[PDB]
């Protein structure tokens, strides 16, 4: 399974079967045949394999990188500090890429799930998508194939000079 | 009367509508017989090799070798830089380069101006 | 006339003296062992075990980690009301701008 | 114009080829058999009118304006027989017409599957290689000086000889291999 | 990197001490073992490159080129052992020594941490290739071919040398790892303009750039089969690798220095692909198709986006496998009819059906049929060039028409139609030949299952 | 599908089409009846005979071959050669 | 179908007095083999 907060789903409301006709639908008989002939042997094989897993339990770990100093507090041409800052920046860029991927998965799952009323019922996922794509674009777009933390810092300083000039001229 | 057939480069004149097809003159008979003689000599020279039991390989055609040598290796020994080859080499060689240069340069100058003026809709553009 | 030259040798057919030829050598034992070397070390060793090696690379260029770490950060900042991503990669408190 | 034996078409051959092309195009225009049969008799009557024409300049002129007549009145999609050039089944089976020399490259395990066939193939190959030198020396003692004039080949003249250059005519693939 | 360099050098006593009947078997076996060993280079990280020593490193750009390089040597030995069967034994060992030496120079060309050692291995590759072409090529023109291949390279690469030494005097280092952190912006000036040309034109010749490409349809055509395999599959990619390393130092001047070359590539892939429609020599057609495919890699490296670099390295690996297979197929017909004329031997599917299936698969990968890595690289370059300018799709899409047209025409001329009547020496396909085709085509198709290992350092 | 032709079947069908032709009396016709020298027919009649053979057997005889088929036996031999009968 | 090797026509281009005979250097003959001229 997964975490139901990073991948949220609304509660499922299925309607009760209310048959109006006297004809038996084939879907219930095929569902019973799928439960007997397919689902129970698959379940028994998986219970066997799960017992064999439980006989020898062992663990793996999610690697925790501590925060090293970033590129702003590295002296110029100091490769030992700015190497670590560059590696930290590359890891954070890869993680931001996967954050955008998570929010896109939420948007697409909402569009399939809400169906024909998807446009009204997926405004929150669309708004989160717009915010995270604006943040990703301000942070990483137009850096080029030879991106670094220096290119990203120069882009941020250009954007902050533009924002400071726009704040100054509007006051 | 009837609409006369107008031959084109990609729609040639029919054999039955050509006026030189009905030439019964003796010099055309000599030309046709001499072409038949050349074709019969080449035919015999081919099928004496083609029907040979001892032969196992490729009956080399010097006409094919001659064609492939003319298409590749004889071109530069028979090139002369003159008015025609220079005006065709510069029209079809650097003409399209100048054309696509100005097209792509004008497009990217216009797009760069729209982006730096905040006018190009780049809202969900994060892959590039 | 022209000089003293060997004529063109006729092109050999490996299937004439060896109709079971694999095309590696005219000696049939060398031919069969060249075939076995090519097929065992090429298909049985490099292709099969190499595709198995590539299939089980330990998280090639930390993509899976990067999803899982992203699933941490989203879960940290959905709950704490923070935005999912800042526009600033670096803290604006630790940036000096050139004054004007 | 382009023929293997003759260097040209005679006037009589041009008239007959025009007559056959005109009847085939008239049958394409005139789909039904009685209607074609009526107009084919009318076209035969048009060809029989100038049949006894002794002036060859007048006959050549009539042939030339009859070709203009045909070119105006031809069908845009005439009927083509299916295995005929331009037909829908023309050269369809050429992918199945494997030449006979490929049987020389068969493995002995698949030649042993057909013992009597290959035993009968070897005596054809023996017949061909003992006929070859006799038919070459037949061709060079019968071709005039300067080469052959036409592409026609002679028959065998002795009892025991095969016709010269016979193997790829005789051992050609079937039309339905 | 020395766990690959030393076995590659140990192939030299292995070929020179082998018994005379064993020199193909032993070198094929142990070069396949080196190629199996080459997968340990796939210890790549999302942030750091795999940095072995002061002299050698391997990121995700150099790693697939290394695996392809080490894979191509057994396939070159298999491709070359038949036409060198009647050769003198010592000349046969010298041929294998030139291939081994070329592998040795290539694997430390791609892993050279420092750029002048990259230059020396990069130019060291010329000498075995020149020797292989001029000594074991089949025709007269190989000699002239060996001159063009030698002198388009050096005339481009001797200004690179000077340029690199200038960087050595300016930055103090030519370590690529140091230059990742000490790169200074290269402003607009005439000095930096000719700095840009000196850094780029050697790799433009190696790719080849259109207009500089004339050495290739002589060098790849007149070469023997192993020569053509390594020239199309590996040595063209020295230019793309070198551009992807050297354009770190060339920003932001590249943003207008690329404009002529991009034009030369975008129109050039229209030209050379069109040239493939009228080629009578099959091996020349495959060579011009290589020029057309490398034009996309030039455009993708010059526009320098993440999508374009990913597409360019995928297209380099895919083109390596596909062009090497196409030269081997054309050689398998040349070793039967002894002519490279494409219209000569026709209808070969009636005679050689499994080899016709190999022709079909190599043609489908040449025209970038999805989901092949040919199409992955092609498509990603097309995405990035559409983002560069939306009009490029015209010159992109028209190229994909013509690329289909020459790929199937090659397939229709040689495999389909009626067989040539007078050609009767079409032997059934040897196990070596089908093996060579499968060792090209099966890894090429298996890379579609997991293409992330050929997407380069910014996957 | 496609029943195989025999020499007797081709001969019967050729003589059948020629017996259904009003310029040939069916009692004088044989396999060796020359159309011009024995049957007294025109060259246009010979063209029509070859066209009826083409319509009968469903394939085209070219004009360089059609002009030389001057008896029923030559027609039968031509159709035999173009259809490979008596395999 | 074997490898081309240089013929007499290819090799005679390397036996002249110079490599590129012009109008001026066309009376030049190659030097003697033992580099000894007759004493005249
Ligand atoms: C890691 C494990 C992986 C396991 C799965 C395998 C994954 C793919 C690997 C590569 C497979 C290629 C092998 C077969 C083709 C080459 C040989 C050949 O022609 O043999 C004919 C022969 C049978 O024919 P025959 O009658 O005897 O003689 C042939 C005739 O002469 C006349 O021949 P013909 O013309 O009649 O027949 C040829 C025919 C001709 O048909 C075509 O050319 C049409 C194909 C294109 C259109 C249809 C496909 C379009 C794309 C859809 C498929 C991909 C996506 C699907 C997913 C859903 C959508 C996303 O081709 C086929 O039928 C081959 C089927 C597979 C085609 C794959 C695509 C090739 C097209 C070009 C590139 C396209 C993009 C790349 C796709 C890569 C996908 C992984 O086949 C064999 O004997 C097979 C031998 C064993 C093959 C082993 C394959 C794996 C090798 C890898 C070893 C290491 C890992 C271990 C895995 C082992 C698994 C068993
Ligand atoms: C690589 C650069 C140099 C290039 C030349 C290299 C040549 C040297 C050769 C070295 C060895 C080979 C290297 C490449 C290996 C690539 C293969 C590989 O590793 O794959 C891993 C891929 C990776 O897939 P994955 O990423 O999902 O794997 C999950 C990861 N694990 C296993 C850890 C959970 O493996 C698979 O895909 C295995 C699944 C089964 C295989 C596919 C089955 C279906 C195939 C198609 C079936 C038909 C579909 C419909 C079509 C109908 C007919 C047309
Ligand atoms: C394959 C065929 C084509 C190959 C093309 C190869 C590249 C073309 C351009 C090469 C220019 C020469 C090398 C430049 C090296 C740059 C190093 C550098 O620091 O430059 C800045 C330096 C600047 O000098 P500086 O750096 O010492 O000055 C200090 C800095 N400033 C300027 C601020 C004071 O440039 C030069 O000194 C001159 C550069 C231009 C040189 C012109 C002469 C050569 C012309 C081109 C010849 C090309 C090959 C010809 C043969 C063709 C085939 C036969
Ligand atoms: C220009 C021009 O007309 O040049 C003609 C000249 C030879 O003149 P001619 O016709 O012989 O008198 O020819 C010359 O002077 C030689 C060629 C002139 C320069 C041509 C430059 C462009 C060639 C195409 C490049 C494509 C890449
Ligand atoms: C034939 C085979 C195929 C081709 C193979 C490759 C050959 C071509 C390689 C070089 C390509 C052209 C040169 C690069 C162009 C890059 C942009 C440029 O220089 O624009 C032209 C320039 C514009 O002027 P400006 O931008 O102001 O430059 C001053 C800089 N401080 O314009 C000018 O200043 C006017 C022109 C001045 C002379 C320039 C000569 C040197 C460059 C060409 C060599």
């Amino acid at each position: 399974s997964w975490d139901k907060d990073v991948y949220p789903e609304p509660p499922r409301r299925t309607p009760a079967p209310s048959p109006q006709t006297s004809l038996p639908n084939p879907i219930t008989y095929l569902t019973k045949a799928f439960d007997l002939l397919v689902d129970r042997p698959v379940t028994l094989v998986r219970e066997f394999i799960e017992r064999q897993h439980a006989k020898n339990k062992y663990y793996y770990y999610h690697r925790e990188f501590r925060r090293v100093p970033d590129i702003t507090e590295c002296h110029e041409k100091d490769v030992l500090c700015m190497f670590e800052a560059e590696m930290q920046w590359k890891r954070d860029y890869k993680v931001d890429q996967e954050i955008v991927n998570i929010i896109q998965e939420r948007l697409k799952a909402c569009q399939q799930r809400e169906g024909e009323s998807h446009r009204q019922n997926c405004a929150k996922e669309l708004q989160q998508f717009t915010q995270v794509v604006k943040a990703y674009q301000d942070r990483y777009h137009d850096l080029g194939a030879h991106y670094s933390a220096r290119k990203c810092l120069a882009k941020q300083k250009q954007r902050m000079l533009a924002e400071r000039k726009a704040t100054k001229e509007a006051a | 009367s009837f609409p006369k057939y107008e031959p084109s480069r990609l729609a040639s004149l029919p054999t039955t509508l050509d006026p030189a097809e009905y030439d019964i003159s003796s010099e055309t008979r000599k030309a046709q017989a001499e072409r038949l003689a050349i074709r019969s000599r080449l035919k015999r020279e081919y099928q004496l090799q083609y029907n040979d039991p001892s032969r196992r390989g490729v009956v080399e055609d010097p006409a094919l070798i001659r064609w492939t040598c003319a298409r590749s290796a004889n071109v530069y020994p028979n090139f002369r830089p003159n008015t025609k080859t220079s005006l065709l080499g510069a029209l079809f060689g650097i003409g399209p380069l100048i054309f696509w240069y100005y097209v792509f340069k004008t497009d990217r100058d216009r797009k760069e101006k729209l982006i730096q003026e905040g006018k190009l809709d780049r809202t969900f553009n994060i892959s590039y | 006339l022209r000089w003293q030259e060997d004529p063109e040798p006729e092109d050999e057919n490996l299937y004439e003296k060896n109709p079971d030829s694999h095309g590696y050598d005219k000696d049939p034992a060398v031919d069969v062992w060249n075939m076995r070397v090519v097929f065992f070390f090429g298909f049985s060793i490099v292709l099969v075990l190499g595709s198995t090696f590539v299939a089980y690379l330990p998280d090639y260029r930390m993509q899976e980690w990067a999803r899982r770490e992203a699933e941490r950060l989203v879960k940290y900042r959905e709950a704490h009301g923070l935005p999912l991503m800042e526009s600033n990669c670096f803290d604006p408190s630790k940036i000096q701008l050139p004054e004007d | 114009a382009f023929l293997p034996s003759a260097a040209y078409l005679t006037h009589q051959q041009k008239v007959l080829q025009l007559y056959k092309r005109a009847l085939r195009h008239l049958e394409s225009r005139c789909v039904h058999r009685d209607k074609y049969r009526y107009f084919a008799c009318l076209l035969r009557a048009r060809f029989d009118e100038h049949k006894n024409e002794k002036d060859m300049v007048k006959a050549t002129q009539l042939l030339r304006e009859a070709e203009k007549e045909f070119w105006h009145g031809q069908h845009p999609q005439p009927y083509i027989f299916p295995e005929s050039p331009g037909g829908t089944s023309y050269e369809r089976y050429e992918c199945y017409k494997v030449p006979e020399w490929c049987l020389d490259d068969w493995h002995p395990s698949e030649k042993a599957m057909y013992p009597d066939y290959f035993a009968k193939r070897e005596q054809w190959k023996k017949l061909r290689r003992e006929s070859w030198e006799r038919e070459v020396k037949q061709l060079q003692e019968e071709t005039p000086v300067g080469g052959p004039r036409t592409e026609a080949l002679p028959p065998a003249r002795k009892q025991g000889d095969l016709p010269p250059l016979w193997w790829h005519i005789v051992t050609r693939p079937r039309e339905r291999p | 990197m020395l766990k690959y360099i030393i076995p590659t050098m140990m192939l030299m006593p292995l070929t020179w001490l082998s018994k005379n009947s064993m020199i193909w078997i032993n070198t094929t076996l142990h070069s396949l073992l080196i190629s199996l060993t080459s997968l340990l280079l796939l210890n790549q990280f999302g942030d750091n490159s795999l940095n072995f020593s002061l002299t050698f490193f391997s990121d995700s750009l150099s790693t697939p080129l290394l695996i392809l390089t080490m894979w191509l040597l057994p396939l070159m030995l298999m491709a070359s052992q038949h036409h060198l069967s009647k050769e003198n034994l010592a000349r046969k060992k010298l041929f294998i020594s030139m291939l081994i030496l070329l592998q040795l120079f290539l694997i430390m060309t791609f892993t050279a941490t420092e750029l002048i050692f990259f230059y020396i291995m990069f130019e060291a590759t010329l000498v075995p290739t020149l020797i292989i072409i001029t000594r074991w090529g089949n025709q007269t023109e190989r000699l002239n071919a060996g001159l063009y291949f030698l002198f388009y390279t050096l005339a481009g690469s001797l200004p690179l040398l000077v340029a690199l030494i200038y960087i050595q005097n300016t930055m103090g280092s030519l370590n690529f790892l140091i230059l990742q952190y000490w790169v200074q912006p290269m402003p607009n000036s005439w000095s930096n303009t000719f700095m840009w040309l000196a850094c780029m034109m050697a790799f433009m010749v190696k790719m080849p750039l259109y207009g500089l490409h004339l050495w290739l349809p002589k060098a790849h055509v007149e070469a023997p089969i192993a020569g053509s395999m390594v020239l199309a599959a590996i040595l063209l990619k020295l230019g793309g690798y070198g551009m992807m390393r050297i354009t770190l130092l060339l920003n932001p001047i590249t943003d207008f220095m690329a404009y002529p070359f991009i034009m030369l590539s975008l129109w050039g892939m229209i030209m050379t692909s069109s040239i493939c429609l009228r080629q009578t020599d099959l091996k020349s057609l495959i060579a011009y198709s290589s020029v057309s495919h490398m034009a996309l890699v030039i455009v993708a490296i010059l526009i320098q986006t993440p999508w374009s670099y990913m597409g360019a390295t995928a297209l380099m690996i895919a083109h390596g496998l596909t062009s090497s297979m196409l030269f081997c197929l054309a050689n398998s017909n040349y070793e039967r009819v002894h002519s490279r004329t494409m219209i000569l031997a026709r209808g070969l599917q009636t005679l050689l059906p499994l080899m016709a299936a190999w022709w079909l698969l190599a043609s489908l990968t040449n025209l970038a049929l999805p989901p092949s890595i040919n199409l992955i690289g092609e498509l990603f370059v097309v995405m990035s060039t559409f983002s560069w300018s939306n009009i490029t799709i015209i010159l992109m899409g028209l190229n994909m028409v013509i690329t289909a047209l020459y790929s199937l025409y090659m397939l229709i001329t040689t495999q389909r139609g009626k067989h040539t009547h007078h050609i009767n020496n079409i032997l059934p396909s040897f196990t070596r030949e089908n093996a060579l085709m499968s060792l090209h085509m099966l890894p090429l198709l298996l890379l579609s299952l997991n293409p992330k290992i050929i997407l380069g350092p910014l996957y | 599908d496609a029943p195989p032709l025999t020499l007797e079947g081709i001969k019967d069908r050729v003589l059948y089409v020629l017996k259904l032709y009003d310029k040939i009396d069916p009692e004088k016709l044989s396999v060796n009846s020359h159309f011009m020298k024995d049957l007294g027919l025109d060259s246009l009649d010979q063209v029509e005979i070859i066209m009826a053979m083409e319509d009968e057997f469903g394939f085209e005889i070219p004009d360089i071959d059609a002009e030389k088929l001057m008896c029923p036996q030559e027609i039968v031999d031509y159709i035999a050669d173009k259809k490979d009968v008596y395999e | 179908a074997r490898q081309w090797q240089p013929d007499v026509e290819w090799a005679e281009q390397y036996g002249g007095a110079v490599m590129y005979p012009t109008k001026e250097t066309a009376h030049w003959k190659p030097p003697p083999w033992n580099d000894v001229d007759p004493p005249k």
